[PDB]
């Protein structure tokens, strides 16, 4: 990454309070919840009917922490999101069929997760380092899209 | 909003396309899928190979539908609701395509059209295609 | 287009933030400067440093914009007309931008509004910035 | 820049029936028209009200050929362009105040007019190339924005 061992070692800390089964479930069902069209990627997860539908689908939550795992693992290769993602890329290209701008949608959302759970230890530079993180994981999957 | 000199140009250099507006269509997909291949990932189950009938077959659905909006040009929301709903409803398209697509229509046009994609027409059919991409997009969320 | 329930939605929320959508307007431009530092090219003249009263200035008069906006939700175009304006034809922001600060704008108040920052709530808000952003740059052409 | 090598020939194989002067004046116009908020980086160029005050302004096509000219340059160094960009980036950072949005719209504008110029030249494939270069060139000249 273009990360600073000062951004670095923000993102590390924060990440170290974090719940991803929690977290993980939240961001997608908010994701699904805030821009819906995205909900055509999970046509059998049932009813999304509404948030509270989309909220409490088990399948959304566990989705969630799968997704916020291998997300969580790629924070260990910040230095290699690239060859970290490889196979997922390719995974999500021509297996998935899933547009890389979700990848974007979703990283604005854990943002916005991270915040409504940290508050006030949520700072401008603690976010501003988590937006370079975000958008290096939605490039590093998007990657071997062809 | 269109005003009444953008809906002159527009009619104008449509009305040049006549005939050609389904190859039209066609080709400005072409270009989207090899310029943009995120955009790909909406159409698995099609042959994209060069001369695909498919593409052929979607392109004139494509570019019927500009013409359609160009027909009602004063009623635009109307003419496209069944169109916006469908997006919005069952394809799902993300919005960041059709920005894509919008271009990928400007630059057929241009290839096509040297006399009549003047400054003030290219202006014109941006704010158009604009236009169509946020009709089609109204009913989101 | 804002649902009944939107509406609702973000009056409550809104109604929450009170005597401190000046701070929140303030913390949101912070966030915009240090995450997007891209945006800083629209303020050379203002002291982009932390605790700046520029900075601050600036924050209550977005903030005060946005609440005048809650309360003409039915009428935005009209209550923002001079906004509109001032933007398409002065300040000439790219409207790339205003999904930047909207952005920054629900970090601050998911990170100050716990309890109401709500997946209903969060879509409602996101869309009433994303109608907030439309109005803005509907004479940008 | 993940030019092939095919895609590198063609792109200079087009560029060599360019005739930069003209093509720098239109672009830049165009620019300036379709995007009209653009204009304000030219306050001082005088009268821009029209699309021929624009297209014909004097200041416009001086410009446009010196911001092609150094496109064209870029076209010699597809491999640095990073480097080869770095003052340029920083002066339109911190001395104009360009934000790099613009460098997209441009790019854009760009490949209309060599579509329009080339006609069927401007094959499928060629525009591919093209918009993989405009993407190149623009982001060489946002890397030292902060
Ligand atoms: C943070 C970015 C993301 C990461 C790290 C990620 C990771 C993963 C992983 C590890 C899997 C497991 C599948 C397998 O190994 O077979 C998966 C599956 C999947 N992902 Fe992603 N994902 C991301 C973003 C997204 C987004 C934004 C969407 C759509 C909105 C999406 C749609 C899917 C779907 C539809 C599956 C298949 C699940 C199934 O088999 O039911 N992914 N993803
Ligand atoms: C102004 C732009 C657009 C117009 C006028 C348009 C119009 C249409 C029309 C007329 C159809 C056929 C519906 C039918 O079956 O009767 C269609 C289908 C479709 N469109 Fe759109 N569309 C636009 C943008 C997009 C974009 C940007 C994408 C994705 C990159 C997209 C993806 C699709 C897909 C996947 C289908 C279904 C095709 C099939 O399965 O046969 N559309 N569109
Ligand atoms: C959520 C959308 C926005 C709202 C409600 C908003 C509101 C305002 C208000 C109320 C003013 C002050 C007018 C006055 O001085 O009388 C203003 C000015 C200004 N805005 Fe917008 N703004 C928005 C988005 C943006 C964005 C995204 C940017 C740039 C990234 C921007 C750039 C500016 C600038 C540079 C000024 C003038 C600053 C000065 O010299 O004081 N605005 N805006
Ligand atoms: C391909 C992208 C571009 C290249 C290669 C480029 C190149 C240049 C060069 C070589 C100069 C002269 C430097 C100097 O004065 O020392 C310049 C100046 C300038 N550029 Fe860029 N430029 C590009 C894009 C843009 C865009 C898109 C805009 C605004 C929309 C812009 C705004 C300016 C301005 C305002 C100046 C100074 C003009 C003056 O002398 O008042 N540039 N550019």
């Amino acid at each position: 990454m273009h990360l600073t061992p000062e951004e670095k070692s923000a993102v590390t800390a924060l990440w170290g309070k974090v719940n991803v089964d929690e977290v993980g479930g939240e961001a997608l069902g908010r994701l699904l919840v805030v821009y819906p069209w995205t909900q055509r990627f999970f046509e059998s997860f049932g009813d999304l009917s509404t948030p509270d539908a989309v909220m409490g689908n088990p399948k959304v939550k566990a989705h969630g922490k799968k997704v916020l795992g291998a997300f969580s693992d790629g924070l260990a290769h910040l230095d290699n999101l690239k060859g970290t993602f490889a196979t997922l890329s390719e995974l999500h290209c021509d297996k998935l069929h899933v547009d890389p701008e979700a990848f974007r949608l979703l990283g604005n959302v854990l943002v916005c997760v991270l915040a409504h759970h940290f508050g006030k230890e949520f700072t401008p530079p603690v976010q501003a380092a988590y937006q370079k993180v975000v958008a290096g994981v939605a490039n590093a999957l998007a990657h071997k899209y062809h | 909003v269109l005003s009444p000199a953008d809906k002159t140009n527009v009619k104008a250099a449509w009305g040049k396309v006549g005939a050609h507006a389904g190859e039209y269509g066609a080709e400005a997909l072409e270009r989207m899928f090899l310029s943009f291949p995120t955009t790909k990932t909406y159409f698995p189950h099609f042959d994209l190979s060069h001369g695909s009938a498919q593409v052929k077959g979607h392109g004139k659905k494509v570019a019927d539908a500009l013409t359609n909006a160009v027909a009602h040009v004063d009623d635009m929301p109307n003419a496209l609701s069944a169109l916006s709903d469908l997006h919005a409803h069952k394809l799902r398209v993300d919005p960041v395509n059709f920005k894509l697509l919008s271009h990928c229509l400007l630059v057929t046009l241009a290839a096509h059209l040297p006399a009549e994609f003047t400054p003030a027409v290219h202006a014109s059919l941006d704010k158009f295609l604009a236009s169509v991409s946020t009709v089609l997009t109204s009913k989101y969320r």
